[PDB]
């Protein structure tokens, strides 16, 4: 979280948290609600985004689905919108939390080895990430669809 | 170690669940009390020396333990006891901000009782420096804030005894 | 007893790097005389220049003291 | 849906929320001094070296003797590599990690405090520890500091820090005991030595090789060859009996 | 380390015997295999990664061992896993060169277990993961190096176990 | 065989074999092991060799399996790698007996009359060869490879 | 050996070896025929090399075979030989492997500490040892005795 | 052993410490699911049986852990392998009879790792023994029951791994 | 080269060359004429070899030689193959020194970071070097072919 | 550092040009030498010792260098000198396997001599020293190695001058 990220430097240094370290908990923590119903919101149509991103993502690379494609099938493909749902899930723990540790040591780093043994291809998993954006963006508030569009922004970074 | 935001996601992501309406109470039960948090751990962290003072005047010194044979004689001894003190208290206070006692095992609890049998170095007497420093805080932190710091003073106890 | 003070330019040969290092690759410290010397060759087993090098501390001439 | 649901419920969420290297590696920071510029910064940077030399507990009570090698580790005289070679030359480290302790745990010990491990093979043992036996603890920290290890590792400015390696094997666990055990709770010596392991399949046993002697048998004793034959036909197969 | 022929020569060393003809036997016998072990080598380190792409899909993925509560869920214990698979081949590709055993004791073996057993590491998955790369192995070579390229996958197997 | 072609020849003009003929016989039986093992090694993988040939081929012409192709649709695929499979066994025949022979009257005489028939694009089939070669090609030592090479691409000319 | 040393680097690496890691070893395997068949040769005469470079030793330096000498008297000299006849077997485990290796392991290293000790001149067990690379050379085909030559000068070597 | 009831007793006998309001509301949150626990063990004991041999089918049996080289190859050791399982479960519904899992760790998994790893039985595979007879289980006790008997294999599972 | 890889562990041991060292030196050397010849023949024929390499790029994957592709136009391809000749040039030179200390730092070292900036696409570049191994290895002997041909595979996998 | 093989290559590299003929020629020329370089090598790193004792000899000791008053006066200096001749020793037998001076420059001479003038080390004294093991190393290593020596012991000693 910021408590994680931040206590951490407390206790490396072996002292109490800072006014600023105090500061920045009291404003985390009075933006909590929004996040928490930006989550909701986003976990309510999880089905929806899910799909319509993996619409938009086949347009954008078919390929993967047809005879020499990572995801040529019904069940090759049962997976691959598995993963987009993976993602979003994790995206919406991050938005949470305020940061990226819990996104990241589940699903990002050893991602690249992951994926490379797979022999997935995972420059078209980022686009697909990307599409999400698209779809959960369009269900927000101007001002809670931004502060979302960084987490998704975020794993389109770290696939990368 | 896991604060009240992250052990909500890290006790979901073992069973692949979205945060769903039981999650997010729980979250909201931590944010609610929040602020409250903070304002103890200023009052905790500004107070930490009165508050050793005042444990160590009602429950270590003018005593057996500070005279020839006890284990906080000599200025060495005394002086890592009463830095022990400041461990606890500062850990307490993080784990309160926390809302999760996770810290006190992880940094704290692990190997100590052994390595104050090892030593020689008194539990009982270290459990009412503990709860001496509780009572202190309580006071000082006033209704808002003293049931959740006394907890991890609670929990420091009984990882000893 | 005696102390160098030497400087060194180290370039990053393998990787590039992302944050600030500034003080990594080009510094002047004090060494010590016992050292200062197979600190003098781990510099140049690394492909690094080495610009300068001053006594600091102790005498030309030597004899005693030095061992210190 | 159901194909990135557990299969087997995971029944006591928590005990499968800690298994892995553990949280600690990845929660803790590095403090470089490069990018520790400025007064505030600078402070923590330094007593976080005195948490990685002198561990912890000991750090705690340092007051301030060593002020005049942070005034020059401020001012840019010294390096961090340099404040730290420093502060395991000094009385204090002395007294406190290799006076009551048999000289192979002091190896074993400044292992762990200027490199982050614990000894990795047997031939560091008895090279390092064959230095602290012939010229006592200055050498031994001196060779530690300036090794390539410790170079590329940490370079100029880095404190040092706990690295969970993860090769030759047992690096790792041998490692993990001695980072968690707070100073005086155990003193024994974890590495004591390599133990020599004997070997268990005797090498003509292996598949390759004892085809290839069964082979050698057969054309030695069997046949002739290249040379006349008469000289090839009075040759006797046995030669002693 | 040992490989085949200095495990005869420290075996005489240690009676201080020059060899004689029951050792030059034992040396024969491996350099006459020698050859069919380069091949095999080159064989499996240029196909290293789809043996290990093909030894994961039949033994460990597609299961609960890569599902939430898995010890290969997630990105980063994933990549933990197919690296030690990388290891393991690798290692057993310098013990079937070497002809002998002791370099996987000496440099994969020492305390792995229990540092398995320590970070909750899966041993029997582990094993299927070894003789699954072994299996692919074994048709990759070809009759010539099979059963010397396996045994060292075997000795590697029962090390765990 | 090398045998059948080097006796056909002999009886035909009424003869003994050749010096020349006793020869190949001669070099050709030296490689009995040699080949043997190459046909071992192709054995012992060919599930995997018509599963990458297969991936290569519809990268290449993902036509064949599309709307208007011969290979359009799973079992009309499944079909084809059977084929496949076929080829890669009589490859396996022929380098075991040092010539065509069998290759030749089991699958490329009336080849071009089957296929044509079938409706079935020759010079795709071909690609599908090429395809094989390449992942066969990567299971063997550089020596045997090329040996194993010669036959690939003699089926590769045959259907020309 | 050659393969150790080879293997041990690679490891430290943690790469497998080379395409050309795999010239030296393979030259090592046709060497190792010739090694150790010299190393036999080294064998058969072990009891005249000791003896013969006994006495080029002794006129060479007469004093260590004198009132204060390290090996005055005849069981000082008898195991003066004994340790040449140690070096002569180490010598022959160097040449068969291709790699020095276990030579160093078993003799020179802690050499200096024990013959300190003992105060054995140090110099004078080198030249006990050249006086057993002029014997055994002569025992030896030009090509032969050269490739044991190189092992003899290293111990020489290591004593310094 | 303990159960529910003494856990109770035991933790305020050490402190001298007649009942408090407490320690009389943990007793009442057992005394009201009791009846509940008792017909959830006249299910499992009654259907014992067909629950180790669906449990066996999915889990164990089908295998190569049956077929020569398997751990629960001959009449023997699979005989040896379902006597385990009978164990499991029984304690377990003793366990969950007594609302402590406290004979768990005292008659069942105390040393059992290790033996385990003496004889060279796989642990993983006994583990998913293990979570196939909790599947059949919250089958067949319903509801009620489901998430108070599956804890106790739940215990046993982690206590092996 | 094997000299500066080597030596320098050699100076960061403060020691002289071991035997080990010392014998890989003559192994490699004997190993320089054949080297010499392999860049010669590729030297002599590059300008073919990125021709064809190509052709056969741009038939695996043409997208980058239309509207939108980061290749599109007359000036925009003659970089790409510009690009390609740096890399065959660069193989030359791993092949004659026997490692790749100068291929990595004049072109792999830095080269993640250089297309990402430049959004050439290069994954398509490791298959448009791939390409010219094949080219390349149609013009050498078998046994130079692969020597060749580790090089080649080594760009391949360090673009990733 | 630079070798002959390396030099040639990052000579065409900042021209851009492949290897061409010329470029060949030279690579040669190195090659067909290098036999000869090994040779010599394992020659002097074997003499080391004699050969810093003979031109120690025949060029510092015995002296009023060695006599009070004198740089390598005292077993210190003494000793740091004839480290000092180890170095050159064995960094110019560097040179020689390379066939290529730039070693000498990068880890040698760069500010050598004005560190000798700091220290107050006699200059001419010191190449003395440098060019006695020249004409000690030209007796050992023979004819086909003489001359390609000798030269980076004038390399070392013009870098001094
Ligand atoms: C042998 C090493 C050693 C020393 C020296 C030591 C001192 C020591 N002095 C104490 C109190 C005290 N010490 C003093 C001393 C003084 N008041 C003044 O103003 C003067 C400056 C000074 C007298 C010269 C006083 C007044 C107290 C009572 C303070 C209190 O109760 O708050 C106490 C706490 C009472 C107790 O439990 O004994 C200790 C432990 N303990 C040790 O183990
Ligand atoms: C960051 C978490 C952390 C804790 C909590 C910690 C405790 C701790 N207390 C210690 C000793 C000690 N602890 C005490 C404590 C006391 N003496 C008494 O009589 C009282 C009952 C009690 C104070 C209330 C004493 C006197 C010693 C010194 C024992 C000795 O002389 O060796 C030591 C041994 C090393 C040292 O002396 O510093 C440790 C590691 N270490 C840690 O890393
Ligand atoms: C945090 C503040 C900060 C800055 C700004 C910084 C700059 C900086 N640039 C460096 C090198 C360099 N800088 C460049 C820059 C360029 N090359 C060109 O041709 C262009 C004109 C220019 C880019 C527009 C290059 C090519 C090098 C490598 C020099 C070498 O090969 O050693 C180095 C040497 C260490 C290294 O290679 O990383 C530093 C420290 N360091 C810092 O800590
Ligand atoms: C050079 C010899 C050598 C070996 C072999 C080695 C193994 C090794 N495996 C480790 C962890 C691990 N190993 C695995 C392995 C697996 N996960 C599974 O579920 C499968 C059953 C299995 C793969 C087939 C995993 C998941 C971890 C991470 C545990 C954690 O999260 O801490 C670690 C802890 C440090 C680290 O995380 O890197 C070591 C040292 N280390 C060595 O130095
Ligand atoms: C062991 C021998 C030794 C000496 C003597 C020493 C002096 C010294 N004085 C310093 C700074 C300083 N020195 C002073 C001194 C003074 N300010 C005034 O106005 C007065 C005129 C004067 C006191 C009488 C001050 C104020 C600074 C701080 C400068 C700053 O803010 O950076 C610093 C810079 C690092 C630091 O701030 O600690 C050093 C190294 N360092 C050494 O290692
Ligand atoms: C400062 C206090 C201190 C002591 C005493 C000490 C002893 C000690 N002896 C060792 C080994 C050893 N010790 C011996 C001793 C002997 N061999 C025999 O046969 C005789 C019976 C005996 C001599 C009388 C030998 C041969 C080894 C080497 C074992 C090996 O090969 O690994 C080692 C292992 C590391 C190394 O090889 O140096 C230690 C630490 N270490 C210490 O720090
Ligand atoms: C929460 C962290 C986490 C992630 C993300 C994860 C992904 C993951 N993706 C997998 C397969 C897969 N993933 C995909 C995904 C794709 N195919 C494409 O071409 C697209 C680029 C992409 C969809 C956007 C496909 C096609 C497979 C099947 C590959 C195979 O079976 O060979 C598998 C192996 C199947 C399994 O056992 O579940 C895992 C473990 N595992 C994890 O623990
Ligand atoms: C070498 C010692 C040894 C034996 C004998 C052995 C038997 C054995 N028989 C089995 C099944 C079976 N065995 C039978 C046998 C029969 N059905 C009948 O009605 C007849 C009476 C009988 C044939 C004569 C049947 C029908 C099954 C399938 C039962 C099931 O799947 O539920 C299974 C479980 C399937 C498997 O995983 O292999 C084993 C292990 N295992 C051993 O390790
Ligand atoms: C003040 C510190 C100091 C000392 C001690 C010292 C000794 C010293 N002894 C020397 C020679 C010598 N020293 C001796 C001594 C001995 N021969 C024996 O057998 C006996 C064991 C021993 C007499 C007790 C001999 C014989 C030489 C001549 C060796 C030669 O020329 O090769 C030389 C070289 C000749 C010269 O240039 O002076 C030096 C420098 N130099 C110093 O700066
Ligand atoms: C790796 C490359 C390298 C070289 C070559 C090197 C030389 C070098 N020679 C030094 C000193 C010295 N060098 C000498 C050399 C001599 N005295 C004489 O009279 C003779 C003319 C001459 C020997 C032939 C002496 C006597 C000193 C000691 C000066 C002092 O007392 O401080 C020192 C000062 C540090 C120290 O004392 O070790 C260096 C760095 N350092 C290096 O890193």
């Amino acid at each position: 979280s910021v408590l994680t990220k931040a206590i951490v430097n407390a206790d490396a240094e072996a002292r109490y948290l800072s006014p600023g370290e105090l500061d920045r908990i009291k404003s985390f923590v009075a933006s909590g609600e929004r996040r928490l119903r930006i989550a909701q919101t986003l976990t309510e149509a999880r089905e929806r985004i899910v799909k319509q991103a993996g619409d938009q993502l086949f347009q954008i690379r078919p390929d993967v689905v047809s005879p020499g494609g990572n995801a040529y099938g019904e069940k090759m493909t049962a997976l691959c919108l598995r993963d987009l749902d993976y993602y979003l899930r994790l995206v919406t723990y991050g938005i949470v939390a305020g940061d990226v540790t819990p996104i990241e040591e589940i699903g990002i780093i050893g991602v690249k080895e992951m994926y490379n043994s797979l022999q997935t291809p995972i420059p078209a998993v980022a686009e697909g990430v990307r599409a999400m954006k698209n779809v959960a963006t369009s269900l927000l508030s101007g001002d809670d669809a931004a502060e979302a569009g960084f987490y998704f922004d975020y794993l389109v970074g770290a696939m990368q | 170690m896991q604060d009240a935001i992250t052990a909500v996601i890290n006790n979901y992501d073992v069973q692949g669940k979205y945060l769903d309406g039981a999650a997010l109470d729980k979250l909201k039960a931590y944010f609610t009390t929040g602020a409250v948090r903070v304002r103890a751990a200023a009052v905790i962290s500004s107070n930490a020396t009165t508050i050793i003072k005042e444990a160590a005047a009602k429950a270590l010194i003018y005593s057996d333990l500070t005279r020839p044979g006890g284990n906080m004689y000599t200025t060495r001894r005394y002086a890592a006891c009463i830095r022990d003190m400041d461990y606890f208290l500062r850990y307490a206070t993080y784990a309160m901000l926390a809302g999760d006692p996770s810290i006190l095992d992880e940094r704290v609890l692990n190997g100590l009782k052994e390595t104050y049998n090892s030593l020689g170095v008194p539990i009982a007497a270290t459990v009412g420096g503990i709860q001496a420093m509780k009572e202190v805080v309580g006071g000082l932190v006033g209704p808002d804030a003293a049931k959740e710091a006394s907890i991890y003073f609670d929990y420091l106890s009984s990882g000893l005894s | 007893s005696r102390y160098f003070k030497v400087t060194a330019c180290i370039p990053s040969l393998k990787r590039v790097r992302t944050g600030r290092e500034l003080q990594n690759t080009f510094f002047t410290k004090l060494v010590p005389y016992e050292n200062w010397f197979t600190e003098q060759q781990r510099i140049q087993k690394a492909g690094g220049k080495v610009l300068s090098v001053k006594l600091f501390t102790g005498v030309q001439g030597a004899n005693t003291g030095v061992g210190a | 849906q159901e194909l990135g649901t557990p299969i087997n419920e995971r029944s006591i969420p928590e005990m499968y929320v800690n298994q892995g290297v553990p949280a600690l590696k990845r929660q803790r920071k590095v403090f470089k001094q490069s990018q520790a510029t400025d007064r505030e910064s600078f402070d923590a940077l330094v007593t976080a070296a005195y948490v990685q030399v002198f561990d912890k507990d000991i750090a705690s009570y340092i007051r301030s003797e060593f002020s005049a090698l942070e005034s020059r580790l401020r001012n840019r005289e010294t390096s961090v590599k340099e404040f730290v070679r420093l502060l395991g030359f000094s009385a204090l480290y002395r007294k406190q990690f290799h006076d009551r302790y048999p000289n192979t745990k002091v190896v074993e010990f400044a292992f762990k405090h200027f490199l982050g491990r614990a000894v990795k093979n047997q031939a560091e043992l008895i090279k390092y520890h064959g230095l602290l036996g012939r010229k006592g603890i200055k050498a031994l920290i001196g060779a530690l500091v300036d090794g390539e290890e410790y170079g590329r590792l940490y370079g100029e400015d880095t404190v040092p820090s706990w690295q969970f390696p993860t090769l030759p094997a047992a690096n790792y666990p041998n490692s993990v005991e001695l980072y968690n055990r707070f100073t005086r709770q155990d003193d024994s010596l974890v590495v004591p030595s390599f133990k020599p392991i004997r070997s268990k399949m005797d090498i003509a046993s292996m598949p390759l090789v004892q085809a290839a002697l069964k082979e050698q048998q057969a054309t030695k004793t069997a046949l002739d060859m290249s040379r006349p034959m008469f000289l090839e036909l009075g040759r006797s197969f046995k030669g002693a009996d």
